[PDB]
C-alpha cells in the first residue's frame, strides 16, 4: 500500500543479506532536502533523499495559489449555514460556480504538466483527481438536489464529459482496429461482426452519437440495405436521423423523442424480414438500446458507468433511480481496482461522498484539500464532532473539527516545508481562515510557523510584520530581527 | 544534483544534523572531526564548506543552536567531554580555520553519546549524556559570552551498572513546544523517562515510557504545532517503532502505535518540522515516512530504499 | 424425472392459495400451492396492526418538513415511534420462537431487528449530536445492538476454554484462548463476564503468590472495569485516565512473572485504555472492533468513518448472514440501500423502516419529473418516494392475504400516503374495495362507510348488487 521509492537507484548502499547495517535517517527543514547516511566501516557517502512525490514545480505552486484565490474568494460562502429566500439559492449559484473554478484551474494544471513533462505518473494521477471531480460535480453542483428536468442541459453536458474523460476508450487506435477489412471468413461483410455493433452500441451508451453515425456511414448504410431490404433502409436511416436531433435542453422534447423511438422499434420489431438473420437481431438490438431497453443497455456495456449512462440517456432521465441504475450496472460490470478513480465515483454517485477524501489525498493532497472544503461549502459533509458542560483542548489540527478543517489545516502545514515564499501566504491565510478554532489558538499556530518564513526581501520582511501585527506577536518580530544582525 | 557525495570521513559517520534553515548540514565521525556542508544556491549541490579535527576520540552527537544566538555547533565524544564552536564569518571554506572553539565541558566522567541544544525560547541551553549515566544541563547565562557555560543542572538516570563494555546507548530530545513547560525526553539502555522543569527550577522525572523489551536506538520529540499534546516516538532494538501520545491534565502516557514494518533494529527516528511526518530506518535498509490518521494512529505513507 | 411436461400455474385471489397443474396422460391432480415465505399467522397480523397504529399516531409527524421547538420535539416523537417499531418486532419475534420454534423465519426476523437496532443507535438517539449529547442512550442502544447481533460468545463456548483439558501442561489461563476471549468480553461491553471470568482462575491464586505487584494491577483494573461510566462523559474522561496510569505504571514494573503472563496483562490493559494497534487485534469481527474504538479509544462519533475503516481492514464483512453488511451501510451513511436488504427478511418491516426514515428525514423523493402535466396515477411508482413506494406495496401485497382485520391497515396506508392525488387514491380504492372479504354487517358497513368517504358510487352500487344477491338473498 505504500510507495517503494529508489533512495538514489544509481548506487544504493545496502546490497548483502550480510551485516544489516545501521541506516539512519533525518528529515530535513526542506520537505525536498532530507538526508540519510550509514554509521558502519567504509560506508562514508551521504545521501540526500527528497520526499517521495513532492510537487517542486512551478506548474504546481501556480495550481495552489489558484485554489486559495478561489477559497478566499469564496468569502462567508466558504461557510454554510445550516436574503432570507434568497440565501439559499444566491449560497449555491456561487458555490456552484466555486466548484466550477476549481475544476478549472485543475485542467490547467493538467495541461500545463502534459506540455512540461509529458504523461508522467503525475499527469495520470492529477487525471484520476479530475475526473473523480467531474464526476462529483455532475451529481451534486448542477441540479442542487432537484432532478434532471431542473436543467437537462447542464446536466447532460456534464454527464457526457465526465464518461468520456474518465478512460480512453474508444481510443481511434481501436476503431481502425475491427475495421480492418479482414476478410477471413466467406464473405464477412463490413458489419457482420458482433465486433462492429457492440461498438455501435458503446457509441451510444456515451452519448457519442456524432463518431455513431459515422461507423454506419462507413458500410452498409446505403450498400448491403439500400439494396437487400428497402424496409430495413428506412429503419436503420431514420434512426440515425433521431440519433442526430437526441435532445439535450427539453425534457419534453425528450419525452417525445423517446416516443418516436420506441415507434420506430415497434413498427420495424413486427415487419418485413428481408436481411440475414443475424442481420435482422444486431438492428432491433440497436434500437432497443436507443429506446431504453434496461436488458439491453446492460448487455452492451463494458464497465458499469457505461451502463450507468446510458440508463440516464435512453431509459428514464431520473436522479430518483440511480440508486437501482448502479446497482444493476454493477452487476453487469464490477468496480475495476486498476485505476483509483472508479470507486470513489461510485460513492459519490451512492451517496458517501465523505469516502472519497482518503483516495483523493492519494492522488493529490492539494486537490483532495480544497474538494473537502467546497463539500463543506454545499453543506455535503458536516462537523458532527461536539464539546463539553460548557467548560486547554485547542488543538486545531484534530478530528475534533470538521474533516475538512483537518484537511485543510494539515495541507497549510505541508506547505510550510516547501520553501515557496510565495504559497507561505497560502499557508498562513488557509490558517487563518479555518472556520473554526479559537483566535487564539491559530495565534499560537502562526507564531510557530511564521519563523520559518523564506524571507530576503524588504517586502518580504514587511509581510512577515504586517502578520505579526495583525495577530499581535511583537516579541516574534523581534526575533526574526535577532536573526537579523546575528545572521 | 540529487546523486549521493563523500563526506571526506576516514572513519564510520555517527550522527547528520541540519541547521535551521534546512540549508547546512554538520557531520561527526570516529576519524574526530567535524565537516560542515554547504547547498550551494546556484549549483544545487552540497559542498564542504569546512573540516576540522575537533577532539581526541570519536565524535558521537552534534547540533546547531538557533539562529538567534549566531553560527553555533556542539559536539559529544567518547573523550568525555562537549565542545561548542562559532563560525567566524572571516575565514576561507575549507581552511580547517572556519570554527573557533568557544569552550569545553570536561564534567563527564564517562564517554558522552548525546547533546542537544534546548529550544531557543529558553535561552543558550543544552543537555548532555554519557556513560556516567549523569544527564547535565549547561546554560549560557549571559547571551554576550559565548565562553561563559555554566552547569545548571545534574539527574542520575542510571545506576550505572554496566561497564562501558556492556551495551550502553543513550539519547536525548527536548520538548520543542514553545507554549509548554520545560522538558525533554532521555533515554538509556531499556528505559526511557521524561524530565520537566519543576516550580522550583528543578529537574524532576514526570514519567516513563514503557514497553520496550531492548536498547532504544533513537528518540526525537515532535514539534507539537497546532496540537496540544506532545508526541515522542522512539526507534528501538526489538524491531518496533513507539508513538507515544503525552497529555499533561500531571503527565498521562498513552501508546499510540508500534510498528515492526522493518523486522530489525530501528536505528533512526526524525521528524518534520511540523511534526506532520515521521521517519524511521533500520537492519531493512529502508525508511519509512509516517503519517498519523484522523483516528490518531499512524500509516506507512512511503518505503525509501537501499 | 427429466420428463419435459407443460407445466401451468395460476395465482390465485388469495395469497395462501393458488393452484398448479399438468396438461398430460396420466397426470390429473391439482397442487394447491401458497407463495413462498408468506406470513399467515396470528402474530403476524397483530404486529401489522400494531405498526399501523404507531404510523397513523405519527400524524403529521410522518412527514418531514426540509416555532424553534418543532425541530427538537418532531425527533423527540419520532424517535419515540422507532422505539415503538422496535418493540412491536421484538414482540412479534418472541411469540414467533414460542409458537414455531428457530425456524427460518424466526432467523430473519432477528436479523431484521438487528439491523434496526443499529439503525436506531445511529440516527435516532442523537439526532446529529455527538455521544456527549446523550452517553447513557448511546452506549446502551449500542451495547445492546452488539449483544443480539451474534451469539457468541456462547457460553457454550466459554465451557469451551475452561475444559480443564491439560494437554503442555497448562495453567488454566497461561493459555492464549483465555485471553482472547477475555478481550473479548471487553470489547462488547460484557464486563460482569470479564470480571467473572478472571475470579475462575488465578485472580488471587498464581498471582497473589508469584508476583505481588502484578496482583495489584490485575485487581483494581478488575476494580475500573466494575465502574466504567455510562452516563457521564466527564467520569469517561477521567475513567480512561486512571486506566492509563495504571497501564503506564504497570508497564515499567516488577516482572515477577512468566516471560507471555507479563505481556497477557498488558495487552489486557491496553485494550481498556483504547490502543487502537490492539482493540483490532483482539477482535474477531469488524462490529467488535468499532464497539470497541467507540468504547475505550474515543467516543465520538466524528471519528466512525475512521473507525469502520480500520474494523473492515482487520475483518472482512462476512457474507454468511444478511444483516452485517446493511449495518455497514447504515453506518457508513448509506441508509437507502439497506432497504432492499430489509424487505427480503419481510416485506412489512422493511416497509414502516422506510417510512420512519423519511420522518426523520434521512431519506427524501428527489424526484421531479414534469414541467407539463395535469391522467398519470402513479400512486405506485418511483415518482413518489421510496417509501412512498414501499409502504404502497406492502399494501397491495395485504390485499391478497384475505384477512379481513387488515384490510383497514391496508386501505389506510393508502388513504394516508403523504404523496399522491386525491383521485389518485380514490381510483386504487375503486379497484381494490371490491375485493374485501366481508361476511358480517359490520363488515359490510365498513365497505360503505369506505365508499362515502371517497365517493366510489358506482361501486357501493356493485357491492350491493353483489349483496341484492349474497344480501337480499343470503342472510335470510
Amino acid at each position: 500500500g505504500a510507495i517503494l521509492v529508489p533512495m538514489t537507484v544509481n548506487d544504493q548502499p545496502i546490497e548483502k543479506n550480510g551485516d544489516k547495517m545501521p541506516l539512519k535517517f533525518k528529515l530535513g527543514p526542506l520537505s525536498y532536502q532530507n538526508m540519510a547516511f550509514i554509521t558502519a566501516k567504509d560506508k562514508y557517502k551521504l545521501y540526500p533523499v527528497r520526499i517521495p512525490r513532492l510537487d517542486t514545480s512551478k506548474e504546481f505552486s501556480a495550481y495552489v495559489s489558484g485554489l486559495f484565490e478561489i477559497y478566499r474568494d469564496l468569502g462567508d460562502d466558504r461557510v454554510f449555514n445550516v436574503v432570507n429566500s434568497n440565501f439559499a439559492k444566491e449560497h449555491n449559484a456561487t458555490v456552484n460556480l466555486a466548484m466550477e473554478a476549481i475544476l478549472n484551474e485543475l485542467e490547467v494544471f493538467i495541461g500545463r504538466v502534459k506540455d512540461q513533462d509529458g504523461r508522467v505518473n503525475r499527469f495520470y494521477e492529477l487525471e484520476e483527481s479530475l475526473t473523480v471531480l467531474n464526476c462529483l460535480r455532475t451529481m451534486y453542483f448542477i441540479l442542487d438536489g432537484q432532478d434532471v428536468e431542473e436543467n437537462r442541459s447542464e446536466f447532460i453536458e456534464s454527464l457526457l464529459n465526465w464518461i468520456n474523460r474518465s478512460d480512453g476508450e474508444p481510443d481511434e487506435e481501436y476503431i481502425e482496429q475491427v475495421f480492418s477489412v479482414k476478410d477471413s471468413t466467406a464473405g464477412k461483410k463490413v458489419f457482420e461482426t458482433q465486433y462492429f455493433w457492440k461498438l455501435l452500441n458503446q457509441l451510444v451508451l456515451r452519448g457519442l452519437l456524432s463518431q455513431a453515425i459515422g461507423c454506419i456511414e462507413r458500410s452498409d448504410l446505403l450498400p448491403y440495405l439500400s439494396d437487400t431490404c428497402a424496409v430495413s433502409f428506412d429503419a436503420v436511416s431514420d434512426s440515425i436521423e433521431l440519433l442526430k436531433q437526441y435532445p439535450k435542453d427539453s425534457s419534453s422534447t425528450f419525452r417525445e423523442w423517446k416516443n418516436l423511438v420506441l415507434k420506430l422499434s415497434q413498427a420495424f420489431g413486427s415487419s418485413a424480414t428481408d436481411i440475414s438473420g443475424e442481420l435482422r437481431d444486431y438492428i432491433e438490438d440497436f434500437l432497443l438500446v436507443i429506446g431504453g431497453n434496461q436488458r439491453k443497455i446492460l448487455q452492451y456495456s463494458r464497465t458499469w458507468y457505461e451502463s450507468f449512462c446510458g440508463f440516464l440517456l435512453y431509459y428514464i432521465p431520473s436522479l430518483e433511480l440511480s440508486a437501482e441504475y448502479l446497482q444493476m450496472s454493477l452487476e453487469a460490470n464490477v468496480v475495476d481496482i486498476t485505476n483509483d478513480w472508479e470507486q470513489p465515483c461510485v460513492d459519490i454517485i451512492s451517496g458517501k461522498i465523505h469516502s472519497i477524501l482518503p483516495v483523493m489525498e492519494s492522488l493529490d493532497s492539494c486537490t483532495a484539500a480544497f474538494t473537502a472544503m467546497i463539500c463543506e461549502a454545499k453543506g455535503l459533509i458536516e462537523n458532527i464532532f461536539e464539546g463539553e458542560k460548557n467548560s486547554m483542548l485547542e488543538d486545531l489540527f484534530s478530528y475534533r473539527n470538521g474533516m475538512a478543517s483537518y484537511m485543510l489545516n494539515s495541507f497549510a502545514f505541508e506547505l510550510c516545508s516547501l520553501g515557496d515564499k510565495e504559497l507561505w501566504p497560502v499557508a498562513i491565510g488557509l490558517i487563518a481562515l479555518s472556520a473554526t478554532g479559537t483566535r487564539s489558538a491559530k495565534k499560537m499556530v502562526i507564531a510557530e510557523l511564521l519563523p520559518h518564513y523564506p524571507f530576503v526581501t524588504n517586502d518580504d520582511i514587511e509581510w512577515m510584520l504586517s502578520i505579526c501585527v495583525e495577530w499581535r506577536l511583537p516579541e516574534i518580530a523581534k526575533e526574526i530581527y535577532t536573526t537579523l544582525g546575528n545572521q | 544534483h540529487m546523486q549521493p557525495f563523500d563526506s571526506g570521513h576516514d572513519d564510520l559517520v555517527h550522527d547528520v544534523v541540519y541547521d535551521f534553515y534546512g540549508r547546512h548540514v554538520a557531520t561527526c565521525s570516529s576519524d574526530q572531526h567535524i565537516k560542515v556542508f554547504k547547498l550551494d544556491k546556484d549549483t544545487s549541490n552540497w559542498e564542504l564548506s569546512d573540516s576540522w579535527r575537533a577532539h581526541d576520540s570519536s565524535i558521537v552527537a552534534i547540533d546547531w543552536a538557533s539562529p538567534e544566538y549566531g553560527r553555533i555547533i556542539a559536539s559529544a565524544s567518547y573523550d568525555k567531554t562537549v565542545k561548542l564552536w562559532e563560525e567566524d564569518p572571516d575565514q576561507e571554506e575549507c581552511s580547517g580555520r572556519r570554527w573557533n572553539k568557544l569552550c569545553t565541558l570536561n564534567d563527564s566522567k564517562g564517554s558522552l553519546y548525546s547533546v542537544k541544544f534546548a529550544p531557543a525560547h529558553l535561552g543558550l541551553k543544552l543537555a548532555c549524556l554519557g556513560n556516567d549515566g549523569i544527564l547535565r544541563l549547561y546554560d549560557a547565562l549571559e547571551p554576550s559570552d559565548l565562553r561563559s557555560w555554566t552547569l545548571t543542572s545534574e539527574m542520575k538516570v542510571l545506576s550505572i551498572p554496566p561497564a562501558n563494555h556492556l551495551q550502553s546507548d543513550f539519547c536525548l530530545s527536548w520538548c520543542p513546544s514553545r507554549f509548554s513547560p520545560e522538558k525533554l525526553a532521555v533515554s538509556a539502555l531499556e528505559q526511557a523517562i521524561i524530565y520537566q522543569r519543576g516550580k522550583d527550577g528543578k529537574l524532576h522525572v514526570a514519567a516513563k515510557l514503557p514497553g520496550h523489551k531492548s536498547l532504544i536506538r533513537s528518540i526525537s520529540w515532535a514539534p507539537s504545532i497546532g496540537r496540544w499534546y506532545q508526541l515522542i516516538a522512539t526507534g528501538c532494538k526489538d524491531g518496533r517503532i513507539r508513538i507515544f501520545k503525552i497529555t499533561e491534565k500531571n503527565l498521562q502516557v498513552e501508546l499510540l502505535s508500534e510498528h515492526d514494518d522493518h523486522n530489525g533494529e530501528v536505528w533512526s527516528v526524525s521528524w518534520n518540522l511540523t511534526g506532520t511526518i515521521l521517519s524511521s530506518a533500520g537492519d531493512d535498509g529502508k525508511v519509512r515516512l509516517w503519517k498519523a490518521t484522523y483516528s490518531n494512529e499512524f500509516k506507512c505513507m512511503s518505503v525509501i530504499t537501499a
